[PDB]
RNA sequence: GGGGACGGGUGAAACAGGAUGAUCCCGCCGAGACCGCCGGCCGCGCAGGCGCCUGCCAAGACCGCCUCUGUCAAUCAAGGGCGAAGGCCGGGGGCUAGAAGGCGAUCAGACACCACCGUAUUCCCGGCCGUAAACGGUGCCGCCCCGCGGCCGGCGCGCGCGUCCCGCCGGCCGCCCAGGGAAACCGGGAGGCUCCGGGCUCUGGGGGGAGUAUGGCCGCAAGGCUGAAACUUGAAGGCAUU
């Protein structure tokens, strides 16, 4: 049976997507088919953050936010429960949950 | 603080002093070790390069200055003082970050600029694409005639206002957001366009002696 | 769909039902066909005749103002292209393909290009000899196309 | 743009216009004043374009180089030998491309 | 007359490879190569490194087995850019 | 006769009379007869011209360099070989040159080279093939061929010598102070075998 | 004012404080000088406790504040700080020294090398 | 992959079966 | 240059590295690859494939048209060209990973996974090879076929008028009413088909033996393309459901 009509992939018009590796695994994984969440967190925890700002002796510096984006290869996202096994009902959903 | 009292027994601390440009012209101290063998201290301090945010040199609007950052060089100890100067403008790797947006399209150009003064400098600008006011596709994608149009139009204006200047009064325009400026009002022109500015600006090529040149900009607030 | 790409686009001309000449338009079968022979003399190709005809003057059908269309109005002065328009369009680009050859032996992509090309001048240059619109002796080669263009 | 009215300027040149093809012939139409244009090549042995562009400055002619090549320039009048020196004796129809 | 064109002097002798790597090297020695200075495809070698136009009648450096070299060729191209900039 | 590059006969005026001076140049590649070739701390950068190495842009590949200044050529001699500008100091005057093994060489800036590579390229690609062809080959070089093998020899002809297996019986490896007669092999070999 | 340097990456994480230019250091010590267990050397309670023995020097050598540096092991691998980075960063925080700049310096690629693990990965 | 293992153990073996053709011609 | 005891590595480790001062930090420098984030239900290409910056060259599809010709067409053995990676050949190059090799830990044994070092390779130029789950597992040209979307490139319409709106043509797509199908599902077809016939090529005929044997052709080789039989066997398989 074909499970998903996208085969896994977002390829379209398109015959070679260009290679990324997990950044665990370090498998090499078509740009298509990586899970590819994009974070933008802080440079240091909510937990320190406070006493950091209340250190600095510069008037008005915000804790300066660390942008990356994950790429995540298929066996590495549902280990690291990036992603989760879902129903054949569920399959289809698309919009971010939660 | 180890001149008035193991490696750290046997130093001193010689002040670094920014550009005149800079309102806050004192920045750091420092170490050095005592005299020995063939290693005076004023050499060792001679070419040391100091990276300062634009905040910490001109104190004021944080969200208006402190991203960019400014590498100052020593030039000459004289007077204890670490005289410095230009080596480089770049803005923080948070600024970097935070420019980037999936649905828009990036125009990023380098140039080589030429100094009076024999410097050759390059100019990294970094640009982004917006979307419209009233625009009913979400993904601001630009067709590629914009983007040659956009291209051209930060050429043309970096040679306009770069190209004869020279290095005493680019740190300034650098440091005063200006040539950013100028660079947003062509692009506006051409397309709704965001965040045009200049990433970084290194010293491809030196000059020798530059010195008379180092009294006009650690010095000379005159000029 | 095009004969050698996978690729089907309709960009065609709609002629319209009317097959008589126009009101506004003042021109009389001679004075066009004098248009025409003089735009010969000047050596612009049929195609763009019917197009010079069709803005400066406002013939826009020359079958519906004359009873002929431009090259029956040329065979009849004898002034017709020697090898056909078409074919002659096809040789212009198949050497201008193989000068651009000539400097650079790695654009692979532009040989295929070729052989496409001279596939229609094969193609084109068979029916123009079985309709006796070339002379039989005519041959395309390949080398020698410098010189017939 | 330049180039594409170089090839086509040549082509109705070669239909319409008179012209001369070599150096013997060109020398002697510069001097009697009966070239309008003359068309150099790259590869002009050295004292023969000093030599035509003297002569072209003394009939006050003027004298263009080809983008390339005597044989270049040769398939571009269309022939099938060699051409250093061409002169445009005559245009019958277009000579834009006699810029400066 | 097939695969060892201009290789069938040696006969069945010097192995295969050396036939090869000659069949290219053979062909380009004898090979007539363009004149740069009067574009005619009459130029021939004398000796290693030395080409001589039977027409423009100039001799001119070059590869010991071809008029140009690919070494030679991005040299020039180097020398032209630097040069324009100096 | 022995060299596998042409050579150049090009005339320069006699500056100290009135004749003309000829002298002999290994030919750059793509040196023509009737050629103007400049001289000098003035030159342009063209093929065949000489110009001081500090003059000459970086990246430039330049044959018969001069490792001293006013030697009229040591370096970059050879077919298709060429050394390659890499850096100017302009506080020492010196430059840095890659010589054709690849290693590099501090050199004057006063130092003179002439622009292009050795003609001659590709010269030892084609198999020599026959005896007879490396015959020739030598015959107008030196009396270096045929070489015979010492382990072919008798023990008083050569140290690899006879026994009755044909063997070198000891390291090849010799030591960089082996004396005269004995200093036959590999010399101080950093390593040996294929890698 | 000096700069710390906080290198925190999985295996072991690196405390420095030096001044400004770089080119001196006024006191470095990492976590795995205070721990004996390989595993615990990336760990945030032998960076706590290493923090606790640079802040010692650097209030011995008049650094009273630091501009942080912290870096991930960076270059075409990780990208990610280890645990050690908020603990040291807390305890410098904890044992006074003000925090001038906060800043990310880890080595990024534009364009890389191949990382180490094959096509397939690291397949543990 | 027991399909691929399978053509290289084919392979290897046709190699071989060439190589004893070759003794006797 | 600084400074001082460990550093790597992991699941935990261990072999390597470090007072010849490593790791770490900075100041530089060399070399070779690589083109990040932007970067996609984006696009282009005949497929394989395609992503630095500049300049140059030739092309290509789409669209618009009262331009030209006048069937010049559709598919196709034979025949030509192209064709990821790995491989091969003759040179260049050699950073990174890294088939082989060696190694430390494992485990009954691992020679494997994991750690470390590493040759071919990776990369370039000139040829070979001719294969991939080379996939949409879906040949090509043509026709009608039901709505509701998104994107993309042209074009036109409306309006004061904004990257607005409605269409048109072409491409990429999602969902889908019928219809079909053993279902899965497909609906820009896998629909208009037992009510079975628009045209052209290719291939299959239970599971193996076997893509083997042999002959041929091709390749430098590896191998490709073509291609059996004797013999054995009651199932092998598809998709669904507990």
């Amino acid at each position: 049976p074909v499970k998903r009509r996208n085969n896994g992939r977002s390829k379209y018009n398109c015959g070679h997507t260009n290679i990324v590796r997990c950044q665990n695994c370090h498998r090499c994984v078509p740009k298509d088919k990586v899970i590819k969440r994009f974070t933008i967190r802080n440079i240091v925890d909510n937990t320190i953050a406070d006493d950091v700002l209340n250190a600095c002796v510069i008037q008005g510096f915000a804790i300066p936010k660390l942008y990356n984006k994950v790429q995540y290869c298929v066996s590495c996202s549902i280990h690291n429960h990036i992603v989760r096994v879902r129903s054949r009902e569920d399959r289809k959903i698309r919009t971010p949950p939660k | 603080k180890i001149t008035q009292r193991d490696p750290y027994l046997k130093k001193e601390w010689y002040p670094v002093i920014a550009p005149a440009h800079f309102k806050s012209r004192h920045i750091g101290q420092t170490p050095v070790t005592k005299t020995a063998g063939l290693r005076v201290a004023t050499d060792v301090i001679n070419h040391r390069v100091y990276e300062v945010n634009l905040g910490d040199l001109n104190p004021g609007a944080e969200d208006l200055n402190g991203n960019t950052k400014f590498y100052l060089q020593t030039q000459l100890v004289s007077d204890g003082k670490c005289l410095t100067n230009f080596h480089g403008m770049d803005i923080t790797r948070h600024k970097y970050g935070s420019l980037f947006r999936k649905g828009c399209d990036c125009i990023d150009v380098f140039m080589d600029i030429p100094t009076t003064d024999g410097y050759l400098l390059r100019v990294f600008v970094i640009a982004f694409t917006d979307r419209f006011r009233f625009q009913r596709r979400k993904n601001c994608h630009v067709k590629g005639r914009v983007i040659r149009m956009m291209r051209a139009g930060i050429y043309e204006t970096l040679h306009n206002e770069l190209g004869k200047v020279s290095i005493p009064v680019l740190v300034t325009k650098l440091s005063n957001f200006e040539v950013n400026a100028k660079l947003t009002e062509a692009l506006q022109k051409i397309t709704m366009c965001r965040d045009v500015m200049i990433r970084r600006v290194k010293v491809v090529k030196r000059p020798r002696n530059t010195m008379e040149l180092l009294s006009t900009m650690h010095d000379s607030n005159q000029v | 769909g095009r004969m050698h790409s996978k690729g089907k686009g309709i960009s065609r001309s709609a002629i319209p039902y009317t097959r008589a000449p126009a009101p506004w338009n003042k021109y009389t079968p001679e004075d066009v066909c004098e248009q025409i022979c003089k735009l010969a003399k000047k050596g612009t190709p049929p195609s763009r005749i019917g197009l010079i005809l069709r803005d400066q003057f406002a013939i826009g059908q020359v079958k519906n103002v004359t009873g002929s269309k431009i090259v029956r109005i040329l065979k009849a002065k004898g002034l017709a292209p020697e090898i056909p328009e078409d074919l002659y369009c096809m040789i212009k680009k198949a050497v201008a393909i193989r000068k651009h050859l000539e400097r650079s032996r790695r654009d692979k992509d532009s040989k295929f290009r070729l052989i496409l090309v001279e596939s229609r001048i094969h193609r084109l240059a068979r029916y123009y000899r079985q309709a006796r619109r070339l002379p039989p002796t005519f041959r395309y080669k390949s080398d020698q196309a410098a010189a017939l263009l | 743009k330049a180039q594409d009215s170089i090839s086509l300027t040549l082509t109705l040149v070669v239909k319409s216009g008179k012209y001369t093809l070599g150096t013997d012939q060109a020398i002697r139409n510069i001097r009697d004043g009966k070239a309008q244009l003359v068309f150099m090549a790259n590869n002009c042995p050295p004292l023969v374009k000093s030599q035509v562009d003297y002569l072209c400055h003394l009939s006050k002619t003027p004298v263009r180089v080809f983008a390339g090549s005597s044989r270049e320039l040769g398939i571009a009048v269309g022939r099938q030998f060699n051409v250093s020196i061409m002169t445009i004796l005559e245009a019958g129809d277009a000579d834009l491309t006699s810029i400066l | 007359t097939k695969k060892v064109g201009l290789t069938g002097k040696y006969g069945t002798r010097y192995g295969r490879a050396a036939r090869k790597q000659l069949l290219k090297i053979e062909t380009s020695q004898k090979a007539k190569y363009t004149c740069p200075f009067c574009a005619k495809d009459k130029v021939r070698r004398t000796a290693c490194g030395i080409w001589t136009c039977r027409s423009c009648s100039k001799t001119m450096a070059g590869g010991a087995y071809s008029l140009h070299t690919e070494p030679a060729n991005a040299a020039r191209a180097t020398i032209r850019r630097l040069r324009l900039a100096r | 006769r022995g060299r596998g590059a042409p050579l150049a006969r090009v005339q320069f005026p006699n500056m100290r009379g009135e004749g003309r001076v000829n002298e002999l140049f290994i030919a750059p590649e793509g040196m023509y007869t009737g050629q103007e070739v400049f001289s000098g701390n003035k030159a342009t950068l063209h093929i065949g011209n000489i110009l001081p190495v500090g003059n000459i842009p970086e990246g430039t590949y330049v044959c018969n360099v001069e490792e001293k200044p006013m030697d009229r050529g040591c370096l970059a001699r050879a077919s298709g070989t060429y050394c390659l500008v890499v850096a100017h100091n302009m506080e020492t005057n010196k430059t840095r040159i890659r010589l054709p093994s690849g290693q590099k060489k501090l050199i004057s800036s006063k130092a003179r080279a002439m622009i292009g590579l050795v003609a001659g390229g590709g010269r030892t690609d084609k198999p020599l093939l026959k005896a007879g062809n490396a015959y020739h080959k030598y015959k107008a070089k030196r009396n270096c061929w045929p070489v015979v093998r010492g382990v072919a020899m008798n023990p008083v002809d050569h140290p690899h010598g006879g026994g009755n297996h044909q063997h070198i019986g000891v390291s090849s490896c010799v030591p960089r102070n082996a004396v005269p007669g004995q200093k036959v092999g590999l010399i101080a070999a950093r390593r040996t075998g294929c890698s | 004012f000096a700069v710390c340097h906080i290198y925190a990456g999985k295996n072991d994480t690196f405390i420095h404080v030096t001044d400004l230019s770089g080119r001196e250091t006024i006191g470095r010590v990492s976590g795995g000088m205070k721990v004996k267990r390989h595993c615990d050397e990336p760990s945030a309670y032998a960076a706590m406790q290493a923090t606790q023995d640079l802040i010692e020097i650097i209030t011995d050598r008049g650094i009273t504040a630091v501009h942080i540096k912290i870096r991930a092991d960076g270059g075409t691998g990780k990208r990610v700080y280890g645990q050690g980075g908020s603990a040291a960063i807390r305890a410098l925080v904890r044992g006074g020294i003000k925090i001038g700049r906060i800043e990310d310096s880890t080595p990024i690629p534009t364009d890389r090398t191949r990382h180490k693990g094959g096509r397939r990965g690291r397949r543990l | 992959m027991r399909a691929k293992w399978a053509k290289k153990r084919m392979r290897k073996l046709k190699r071989k079966r060439r190589h004893m053709k070759a003794r006797s011609k």
